């Protein structure tokens, strides 16, 4: 499991889950907040 | 000399201690990172299989391993199309409606304004419009419910993960030896008999047993509910007897040799069916047996344990003329040792074959409801011919790649391959003064027409009303090809297709086909695609006969196949290599198929496709190519200027992705200048004042930030270049032929 | 079926190719044939026993049976295709 | 000592298994360079499976009908193999005491025990002995051959005590599951061609053999 | 010589037997590592604990919902509740997350750093917080019986009965949840429907888990 975290944390896995993350993210907040244009 | 099935039991251990060590397949690369071009490096070297080992039998078995793992993306790309099919589409609808419901199967989520984009396909349904022409080949197989496709995603999910299996298990459990991959003899054999053969004739089985009755009773006006199951028709006798008499005699007029009883689903009807716009699934069945009967007897020509048969071999070494030397002697060791060049070859056929698969479905649609759909039509054509051309330059630079690395001269001593390297000059002079004079002779007359236009003298030009050039040799034989089904095809009733001559099918109010026919325009575009070829093959073969050796650099074998230069000196040696030969090769493919795509284009919606209306047929453009396609000008506001108004009006529709597609590749291609007009010393120096900005900060990395190598530059710049155009001129025919087609 | 002109032809045609490589007069699995099409022996990797004089094995019969078979309905789709 | 045989297939075909004719043209069970199921253990192991698989096949596909045809069962009963609800396109009997599905999971959870504990005695021979199984665990320990486990159970009678009676009856199993195993592809080709059963085949072809046979059964 | 998952598979490496209902099960390695198999094990006592309490109250109130004493189903107790009763269903889920956030916190931290919830920092209780085990937190609060302060070999195998029945009521919590959504009854209606007639009221009879029946 150790050689398998190791891939895990890699730069294009660790690149991809957060990409995955923030954009995920972003798109649940313009969801949840459709149209925000200004605070 | 015995074929059998050699093999060897666990030779790599399955585990994930390599995953965690990067760059382990070389041993440059196995020290680790130091500076970030190791990090491109890793991914230049990792496909080159015979740069990580010596080994014939380690390269060979790394190769059928890969063919597993790409089979196994083919398989999840089919069934994510089969399950977009059964869940995202309007397949159902299309199937009662397909004439005036557009094909639909991609859906987008509400969010950020994009479900503008899910316009109004018809049937109920919003989506994106597709044009692979699934729904077509779905219509033609007989599927006519989303239970169908469901399941055919779910066998090719199974068959996608055993592919996986398969590459895993003749990785690490049991990997074949160098002698099982060298029995070219029965590989020959079996996928010319089997793989071919029994393809094409279950292909045949399901589409007389499914395709013909199923779409004999949707021509016949039934409903898809009422339509029998595909079992229902494999199960009982009666009902396939009732839509085809022969079928009552079952399997017997087989084999008493009375295969004229089954002519009533075995035919050479030949043109279009007049309902649907496409071929007749009977003379596709017909087709599809005489293959698999071709096939089948053709599978049986090599030796592999038994004294009938041939060997290759043999035959290649009794091919020997006296203005040849000796012959092909060292071919067949050639082949069965260096995968480069085997892959150089099936390349170039294989694209060869992609570009004739493209015309031959324009010209000859063999779906139910393909010709009325000019957005399936010009995608499939313009998308088959980018793969081909593709594939064909690859085959040049995996020709090259065997001439620099697998190549041996003492095992090619006065055979065709050392005489084309003798002569190489002559061949080489010969085909760059053929270019030129193609170059002339077809670039010339469009100048020549521009400036009598715009001279005020149309009478100086070269066109039908002034000097005409006919294509007599094209027009004759497309009267030969037309009147051949009463002279040499008395048992055909009808053309091979309708371009050649005679009357029109329509279907639904558009033209499905028509016949085409050719004048000046047509020949000064044909010049100009053979010219075109000819330079790209001049780029190739130069690249590929001079990768060894030339009159500037003697030793260029010993710099490999993949180099920048060999510097400045010589007055300058800069692209020397046979990979710039191929770099700049893949910039004339592209010029040469964006014209091939442009004339299909103009030509079809010109001359072919356009609607019917009541004693007369009006095409999408009026039939303007005839007389404004001999000068540039006209292709610039006739094609370009005036085609391209839907593609940039096309903000606040359902096509206003494809005019932000429009406006993005021509960012991405311009992009591309900025790599292919430069030089890494630029960039290396503006990295060193980078680097100071972020040392002074104590942000830099201990991975030192080098600039991309100069043939890392080249690639990025020719990627860019072509992702950039192919995808400008994409969102245009699309956006163009969904609006106005 | 029997006595008919397709069943004589088909029967005709596999006897005659199963009487030639049997009597060393088509290419067999033992002899191999030259350019300049003359007999010679082969090396084959099967080696099949036989009990025959000649070494007519069991190949030689599915191989001229399969010759005899596409001789036969080539020649009977040729007669019927003629009016013949 | 069959047709077919070769110099290459007798090169490691010397008798040593049960019913070795020769027949190899293939060349399937060559122990140079072999790997994975083509192999001579499994390949041995996998045809005398199919035999006994065969052979209760054939037993159980041809029985129905002759006890139907003798009177011995009822009419309710004596059904083609393949209208018995195996195939429900072809014909399903409804006649048992639960749908089809339900003694499918039936036949899953038994069979899931008998065949892994069979391919685990196959991969380690011996190792269905140790582990509790409610005491069975002592006759499953079979011997070095995974084909002929035998124990108390297996071998009931204790038959073949000696070698040579082994042999005989080895080779007698493995003709007859090879004719068993001919005749179940006899009986799916009739039933796909024919479309009855294959006693009523037998019957008919015995009426008239010149009026009943492959050559006129094609239309 | 232990019964393994699998007779006749050797047991891995990272699976002695020393941890209660040990049967050599992981195929896929997850708890090969000992800090990870450490977590899994607390994890694994956590999901078998809250499952015991979950299917021992799903099967007394289907008790008493098949018998005339009104009570409601599981699926629908919920809502009975916060609407028979005056009860925020928010402030009640912040009460909850605030008791189950202070007691797993300091089981957290507990397991970090074992011992140190015995310091005395929470109203002086030392011994009552020490810990006896990972995964078995000994002491007169959660064991005020004794039972893990006597008898070894009784502990030992009642420890084996506590993972065995968690394991149990995992998968009979599952079966719940998808007796629930496939048949849309209780669990004890399709008990009685199943002991009605079983031959015909199973689950290859629903309609729903074989598709193809």
């Amino acid at each position: 499991m150790k050689d398998f975290t190791t891939y895990l944390s890699t730069a294009p896995v660790i690149a991809t889950i957060w990409f995955t993350f923030t954009a995920g993210l972003l798109i649940e907040i313009n969801r949840y907040f459709p149209d925000p244009l200004v605070f | 000399k015995k074929v059998k099935i050699a093999v060897d039991r666990n030779p790599v251990e399955t585990s994930f201690e390599k995953w965690a060590k990067p760059g382990h397949f070389s041993r440059t690369l196995s020290k680790g990172p130091n500076t970030t071009t190791w990090i491109w490096n890793l991914h230049a070297d990792a496909h080159d299989f015979d740069s990580h080992t010596s080994d014939l039998e380690e390269i060979s078995r790394k190769v059928f391993s890969a063919h597993f793992g790409q089979l196994g993306i083919i398989f999840i790309w089919l069934s994510g199309m089969y399950f977009h099919g059964a869940r995202f589409s309007n397949y159902e609808a299309w199937l009662s409606d397909p004439t005036h419901i557009k094909p639909s199967a991609q859906v987008v989520w509400p969010i950020v304004g994009q479900e503008i984009l899910n316009g109004d396909v018809g049937g109920g349904f919003q989506g994106i419009q597709i044009t692979s022409g699934f729904f077509q080949l779905w219509r033609a197989s007989g599927i006519t419910s989303e239970l169908q496709l469901y399941t055919t995603a779910i066998g090719g999910l199974v068959m996608a993960a055993a592919m996986f299996f398969a590459g895993w298990f003749h990785y690490h459990k049991a990997a074949p030896k160098l002698e099982w991959f060298q029995n070219v003899e029965s590989m020959l054999n079996h996928h010319l008999g089997g793989l071919l053969g029994l393809g094409s004739l279950a292909w045949a089985g399901h589409q007389i047993h499914v395709s013909l009755p199923v779409n004999k009773l949707l021509d016949a006006g039934v409903d898809p509910k009422e339509i029998p199951l595909p079992h229902d028709l494999l199960l009982n006798r009666a009902i396939m007897a009732d839509l085809y008499p022969s079928f009552a005699k079952g399997i017997a007029p087989f084999f008493t040799l009375n295969w004229s009883e089954y002519s009533d689903f075995l035919t050479f009807k030949g043109g279009l069916n007049p309902v649907t716009g496409g071929l007749w699934l009977s003379d596709t069945a017909h087709h599809h047996v005489a293959i698999a009967v071709l096939f089948l007897v053709a599978g049986h020509m090599y030796r592999t344990n038994w004294g009938i048969g041939h060997s290759m071999k043999e035959i290649l070494e009794a091919h020997r003329g006296p203005f040849t030397g000796e012959g092909h002697v060292g071919l067949y060791e050639i082949l069965t040792t260096s995968w480069h060049a085997q892959l150089a070859i099936n390349l170039a056929l294989f694209g060869s074959l992609s570009i004739i698969v493209a015309h031959h479905m324009y010209a000859m649609p063999p779906y139910p409801y393909l010709a009325t759909d000019y957005g399936t039509q010009l995608s499939l054509f313009t998308h088959h011919t980018w793969i081909g051309g593709f594939c064909i330059v690859g085959a040049g630079a995996h020709a090259a790649i065997f001439m620099v690395r697998d190549y041996d001269p003492t095992n090619n001593y006065n055979n065709l391959l050392d005489r084309v390297i003798r002569h190489r000059d002559a061949i080489i002079s010969h085909l760059n003064w053929v270019c030129i004079f193609l170059g002339f002779h077809s670039f010339g007359l469009y100048i020549h027409n521009d400036t009598m236009s715009a001279l005020g003298r149309p009478q100086d030009m070269f066109s039908d009303t002034a000097i005409q050039l006919q294509p007599v040799f094209a027009q004759w034989i497309q009267n030969t090809h037309f009147l051949a089904p009463q002279l040499t095809a008395p048992n055909a009733l009808a053309a091979t297709s309708l371009t050649w001559g005679g009357d029109l099918v329509a279907v639904g109010g558009k033209v499905a086909m028509m016949p085409i026919s050719l004048g000046t325009s047509d020949f000064m575009v044909h010049h100009i695609h053979a010219f075109t070829i000819h330079v790209t093959v001049l780029i190739l073969l130069k690249g590929v006969l001079f990768a060894r050796s030339s009159r500037l650099i003697p030793d260029k074998a010993n710099l490999g196949f993949r180099f920048p230069c060999d510097g400045p000196g010589r007055g300058g040696t800069c692209q020397v290599s046979a990979w710039d030969h191929v770099f700049l090769g893949l910039f004339w493919m592209y010029n040469s198929l964006s014209i091939v795509i442009f004339h299909f284009s103009w030509k079809m919606q010109s001359d072919v496709w356009g609607t019917v209306t009541a004693s007369g047929v009006s095409h999408i453009t009026g039939g303007n190519f005839a007389q404004s396609a001999n000068t540039i000008n006209g292709w610039l506001r006739d094609f370009l200027w005036a085609q391209s108004s839907q593609v940039i009006q096309s903000y606040g529709s359902a096509l206003s992705a494809y005019g932000l597609i429009f406006l993005g590749a021509h960012f991405v291609w311009a992009f591309s200048l900025m790599f292919l007009f430069s030089g890494r010393g630029y960039w290396q120096e503006l990295i060193e004042s980078i680097v100071w900005a972020h040392n002074k900060l104590k942000v830099a990395p201990a991975i030192q930030p080098r600039a991309l190598s100069i043939t890392q530059g080249r690639a990025v710049g020719v990627a860019h270049y072509l992702l950039g155009g192919i995808a400008t001129t994409w969102s245009f025919f699309l956006a163009r032929i969904i609006s106005v087609g | 079926f029997i006595g008919s002109s397709t069943n004589l032809i088909m029967v005709a045609s596999t006897t005659a190719t199963l009487a030639a490589a049997r009597f060393g007069l088509a290419p067999t699995v033992k002899k191999n044939t030259t350019a300049g099409l003359k007999l010679v022996d082969s090396k084959n990797s099967a080696g099949v026993i036989s009990n025959d004089p000649a070494g007519f094995t069991i190949v030689d019969v599915l191989a001229m049976g399969a010759a005899g078979h596409g001789l036969g309905v080539g020649i009977v789709l040729g007669l019927k295709g003629i009016g013949a | 000592l069959y047709v077919g045989a070769s110099q290459s297939s007798l090169a490691y075909l010397d008798g040593s298994l049960p019913g070795d004719f020769g027949f190899d043209p293939l060349g399937l069970l060559d122990p140079v360079n072999s790997g994975g199921f083509i192999e001579p253990k499994w390949l041995q192991y996998s045809e005398v499976i199919h035999a006994r698989w065969a052979m209760l096949g054939a037993a159980g596909c041809i029985a129905p009908e002759v006890l139907g045809a003798a009177g011995l069962i009822p009419d309710a009963t004596n059904i083609k193999w393949f209208e018995s609800g195996v195939i429900p396109p072809a014909g399903s009997y409804n006649g048992y005491w639960a749908d089809p599905y339900t003694i499918f999971f039936v036949e899953i959870v038994a069979m899931q025990f008998a065949e892994l504990r069979r391919l685990q005695d196959f991969r380690y021979p011996g190792s269905m002995g140790q582990q509790y199984f409610l005491g069975l665990e002592a006759i499953f320990k079979g011997s070095g051959d995974a084909a002929y486990p035998g124990g108390p159970f297996f071998n009931l009678f204790n038959l073949g005590k000696t070698e040579a009676a082994m042999k005989e009856l080895k080779l007698k199993e493995i003709k007859n599951g090879r004719l068993a195993m001919l005749a179940m592809l006899g009986y799916g080709a009739q039933a796909v061609m024919t479309g009855k059963g294959p006693f009523q085949n037998l019957v008919e072809h015995l009426a008239d053999p010149v009026n009943n046979n492959i050559l006129t059964n094609f239309g | 010589v232990r019964p393994v998952w699998f007779p006749g598979n050797p047991p891995p490496a990272h699976l002695d037997g020393s941890l209660a209902g040990d049967y050599g099960f992981d195929p896929l390695f997850l708890g090969q590592e000992p800090q990870t198999l450490k977590w899994y094990v607390q994890a694994e006592l956590v999901h078998g604990r809250f499952a015991m309490l979950g299917a021992a109250g799903i099967i007394l109130t289907s008790i008493g919902a098949k018998v005339g004493l009104g009570f409601p189903e599981w699926y629908d107790a919920g809502k009975v509740v916060v609407e028979k009763n005056n009860i925020d269903f928010p402030t009640l889920m912040v009460i909850q997350f605030y008791l189950m956030g202070w007691a797993e916190t300091k089981r957290w931290y507990d397991f970090k750093n074992p011992g140190s919830q015995a310091d005395g920092s929470f109203l002086g209780f030392t011994e009552e917080f020490k810990g006896l085990e990972n995964g078995y937190p000994g002491g007169r609060f959660f064991d005020p019986m004794g039972l893990s302060r006597g008898d070894a070999a009784k502990y030992q195998e009642y420890k084996q009965k506590e993972v065995k029945n968690g394991r149990l009521a995992m998968i009979a919590c599952l079966g719940f949840a998808a007796q629930y959504a496939a048949t849309g009854k209780g669990p004890l209606d399709n008990l009685a429907d199943h002991l009605a007639d079983p031959n015909h009221v199973n689950f290859a009879t629903n309609g729903v888990s074989i598709p193809i029946a």
